[PDB]
């Protein structure tokens, strides 16, 4: 019965290590990676995790008994050492369905990461990641539209999209903006964006650049006679002001804005994502801040958890990573987590940092947007990495074209182009890449320039040894 | 103030406050896992900590288990903090010295 | 002039690496600790944040050229080694003012802390402390109402505030939750709060919880004659449903809510701090999630930033740790941000952490609020480190009381109040709190027992040495 | 494992510990030099070991020059041992615990 | 297969890579902070890359304040991934011979 | 210093040296064994020695036996020198410039 | 198009209306209306991109005699802040009163960012 009540401290492990349980399908799993501090055993710091991020705390409490702990008790299931490494362990642990708020991310983490990582008795905590159970993947909307529908609705079919970031990141008047818009989308270039950072500021105030950008553009779309896009962030200090900007871009027309989610925040965020599913604007997000929690592996939340909520939350894109480029991203990792926003079920497989089979119940896929640092010379290892359903973007990789901009506008659309015929016709861009990029590179003297800027260490050494 | 002698009867003291303090995260973890052992462990160690060496023994001969673990918690205690003890004994002792003197001199 | 576009990549040192400037009092300086990838030289690495949270990108554009570079490039001004650590530096580095949003945490923080932590000739970043200038922080609400609007509105003088976290975590119905309410309040403690999980979930839904503890805090507080409050949680999945919650518990008349800044996001809390101060409601801001962030030295955000973006961004209360109880927190760090979100005027001091002078221009000081892991043999401490103006808060050191949940209010009113009588006379607390609460369990029974239990190892070890 | 608080509350036994053998110093010093006032110190000092802070604010109330003497020797022990501590007190739990698991297990 | 003697030629091409690669990073570094260096580097360097000591010694006559700058990136690369290599180069080597032989064999 | 840039290309071009020596090797075993084939061998891989990919599956197109041999050689002589190669480049990258940085600065 | 009425909810209504028409840029006297209801309407000519063009009517019954009132270039700066794109400044030349060293200061003042006393 409820078993009397003793006061006093008892070791976590006891109530919450339940080494015997087998995980239901409407669990919520999650995969930690810790190192428990000298003298505290891997079970009881499992445990303690276990206990901390569901319904325990440090010392023996009666009002347990006025309910069903067994019901509700997060538990400690599998404990395993990291093979090849001191005092760190995986440590599994199910959640009951019922502790959940349905359709709320922002709750799922602060139950799962909300006090754990900051317990005296852990030296360090990383969140691997979680598997969503579908009865709980259904309470959310996910992305307002997904892929198939985001084709759809901008004819967009059988090659990569192709984006680019006004630079300078700050700086620029709105009329400047729209200008170096007009003049990148004119090129051949699918989208245009504005900078993370570039929200509302004395130098350009939000509703201007709107005004400036819509008619660029209008005109380039007329131009090329190719549909055009530009994500205007909406990024904004409250949730009043994010909606007022949303509401003038579909005012302007406008196919598409853009949200930092994590600087702004998930429910804001989800806000945002469910205006866009009852407003038809496509929803472009931002991962500013990610690396403060998701860089480092023995403490933090990897990435592969920030995506798969992100997708829940509502987003029609999220950046990816480049692996080649200027900023980190593990190839096998990528792999892995790109699957997790695309697919529908994505088989467990540790080699890709997959811990948890996870399926999402026809929840549409989020486009993967592989931008920072890359140019010309990456084009084929991208198209190979990401395929066709990715956006790949080019910021000073477009705007740094030695002739200034309009010739490096053309040089990333020439290159779009050749790349998308190529792929249509049936060659292989990862292994062609760069021949289909010579190519094209012979009769555009603009992507020619291009190329050589970018090209880049080579290596080249040799031959001696005689006979 | 011989000082090889002095740091060895230091060395065994700390030696046997730290095995006094593994004793202590490891009735703390019984209180949790084990209620009635941790009781056990509690009324058998009352008045038995003075010599860290001398208590892991007489545990020894009762519940082996028992030793084995305060045996590694002690040595992961040590492993975790020793390095940081002759800085926190100069400084705190520095510091404590000049409190006595600003309070009274 | 326009000096003349050339095409190609530069050193970021060369723009923003500038040892000779001299920072004004309108620029945002940060000051980030830093470890370099081995061949990357520090005054590059430097450089590469400054530019990349300012103006920067890894070609050079054109458009650089269309204005004024100098007016508004981030500029590392000064690196330097971290005495006694290899290949860790700190760069400090200074932001214009024009390049920030008014009144926006999350467009501050997007910028200084968006993309650069993730930068692969990088290793590790962490954001030690902003100066933020009183130019932009007057462009900030603040906290809806701070310390001493906040003391005269609930009477409360004279004492640290009490409160108490209701346990279990998760699992207890509505009326039972009011229940545990009702008699801990009616046994001293000045408040009760939501876990910062307990939002709204199949075993308890949110609009049945204030209900029932409304009718909780008005039993009690008509038997103890003293102002009761109980921190509703309205953390909600969106900015509608956390309104909705906000708005009920003011038709409820209720005197304070909670909210959960990191895990909702600093664009929901702006807009619940504004909400507050229109409508007269206390908010009380839990910082779940923030050991993901701020924990370790080599990698992330330090706590006392956070603590800084949550006074502009808005709250009365904030956790600020214990010291002393389960989860970690330094102390000479730990006084030095209490001294952040307190004062008006804080010194540089790099011995508590704090490696900028900061100014708030009157904008009202937030209460910290010391919680988890403390019981009764805590509280010398506590009253010491934090003095009057603080909540001290015991879930499991109040519930948690051999004989149950009335005598352990009991306990704790008791303690409280002994206290609060103590320094009223002019007893030190941090020297004379033992005594204190010995003496006051000499004739309550029920604070006897508690102090019994929770009184935790002792050493004691031994003399021989006989001459 | 609270290891801060563990560290904190070893460094307060060692500062303790170190107090007393510089008790021990003072008063062999005494020993020789000023047999009475050892006396004195000997028979004041007998018992009231436990807390070394408490015990040298009650040293200062009664001889204050004293007092001062058990101060610069505490420190001084403190600043020429207590680098060798660390690896004493980890190689010296290894030893021993080594020589346990040996006989036992 | 002259293991003593492979290795040794293998590390010899290393360092002399690791140069060229240091020379990459510098030249990349000057590119931002000095124009006209970096082209001076570029042109001075152009076919001097196949032994990595006789280009620094090449560079030390012009100029010592660049060379001094290779060193320390060469230095400072091998020291970051030096490491990791055994595994990259003979994992590498698995995984490429094996996928030869599933294109053709 | 894109780090796993430059390890990922060092690693490319340690593949392709070990290639070569593994080339080495297999000639000379058939200057013993097959004086012929070793003249073919030596003739057809003159200049081709570039890319060691590249090279193995232009051998094999040729001859599958041959280029199986190499592919062997290469990864056996991999797996018996790679883990020296850290140390080796790092204090042979250390002490070379200790020379320079002695005499010059 | 001048926007300038009896209360702040007419003041709104005409304001709306020429922004239903399309128009560009409305007026508005500062002074004789109030800082109250031409602050609303700056922060409303901001929302909806409509140009503000401000009519100082009314300021020379402050600002005219140099023994009592307030100068012009208060006024110019208080209307900066408050919220306007175009304000009078005088002609000096034409039919109504206007010193020109105080014009050129005062210009500078309404127009540059950083304005050295003098």
């Amino acid at each position: 019965s409820a078993a009397g009540y003793k006061a006093g401290v008892k070791d976590y492990k006891l109530t919450y290590y339940t080494p015997d349980y087998t995980p239901k399908d409407t669990d919520l799993l999650a995969a930690f990676r810790f190192s428990p501090q000298p003298g505290v055993p891997a079970d009881e710091a499992g445990a303690a995790i276990a206990a901390e991020s569901s319904t325990g705390t440090w010392t023996t409490v009666w009002t347990d008994l006025l309910t069903d702990m067994d019901r509700y008790k997060g538990k400690c299931y599998h404990i395993e050492p990291v093979q090849g490494e001191e005092n760190s362990y995986f440590a599994f642990i199910a959640y009951p369905l019922d502790l959940f708020e349905e359709g709320s991310v922002t709750n799922i983490l602060t139950s799962i990461v909300g006090n754990v990582f900051g317990f005296k008795a852990i030296r360090s905590l990383r969140l691997e990641d979680i598997r969503f159970p579908v009865a709980l993947v259904k309470t959310f909307q996910g992305p307002p539209h997904g892929i198939q529908v985001e084709r759809d609705l901008l004819n967009k079919y059988g090659r990569p999209m192709l984006g680019c970031t006004i630079k300078p990141k700050l700086g620029l008047s709105a009329k400047n903006y729209g200008r170096a818009v007009y003049e990148c989308l004119r090129g051949g270039l699918d989208f245009t964006k504005d900078d993370e950072n570039i929200n509302s500021q004395p130098f350009q105030r939000w509703r201007d650049r709107f005004l400036f950008v819509a008619d660029a553009i209008h005109k380039s779309q007329a131009e090329t006679g190719e549909i055009k896009g530009h994500y205007l962030n909406v990024t904004a200090p409250t949730c009043e002001e994010m909606m007022k900007r949303a509401e003038f871009a579909k005012e302007l027309g406008m196919p598409i804005i853009m949200h930092d989610f994590l600087t702004a925040g998930f429910t804001a965020n989800t806000t945002l994502a469910k205006w866009c599913r009852d407003n038809g604007v496509l929803l472009h997000i931002h991962r500013a801040m990610h690396a403060v929690i998701d860089r480092q592996r023995n403490h933090g939340i990897h990435f592969r958890v920030l995506a798969k909520c992100l997708r829940l939350s509502g987003g029609d894109h999220l950046h990816s990573g480049t692996v080649v480029g200027k900023l980190e991203g593990d190839k096998a990792s990528t792999l892995g987590f790109v699957d997790l926003m695309r697919e529908d079920h994505i088989e467990a497989d540790r080699s890709r940092g997959v811990f948890f089979t996870q399926d999402w119940a026809s929840m549409p896929g989020v486009l993967p947007v592989a931008s920072g640092g890359i140019h010309v010379w990456h084009m084929p290892a991208l198209v190979e990495i990401f395929g066709d359903d990715s956006v790949l973007q080019f910021g000073g990789g477009t705007l740094g074209h030695p002739w200034g901009n309009a010739p490096g506008a053309t040089a990333n659309r020439v290159a779009l182009e050749a790349c998308v015929q190529a792929r249509n016709e049936g060659r292989d861009l990862y292994r062609e890449g760069g021949d289909i990029l010579r190519e094209a590179g012979k009769w555009s003297p603009e992507l020619a320039a291009a190329l050589d800027l970018w090209k880049e260490i080579k290596f080249e050494f040799e031959t001696m040894d005689k006979l | 103030m011989n000082l090889k002698q002095i740091a060895k009867d230091t060395a065994k003291t700390l030696q046997s406050y730290l095995t006094y303090q593994a004793l202590r995260t490891v009735l703390a973890q019984l209180g949790e896992t084990n209620p009635p052992l941790a009781l056990w462990l509690h009324n058998f160690s009352a008045g038995k900590v003075q010599d860290g060496e001398k208590y892991i023994e007489e545990l020894f001969l009762e519940k082996p288990d028992l030793a084995l673990r305060i045996m590694t918690v002690r040595e992961h205690i040590a492993e975790e903090i020793a390095e940081f003890l002759p800085e926190m004994v100069v400084t705190g002792i520095q510091q404590a010295n000049m409190e006595k003197r600003r309070q009274h001199l």
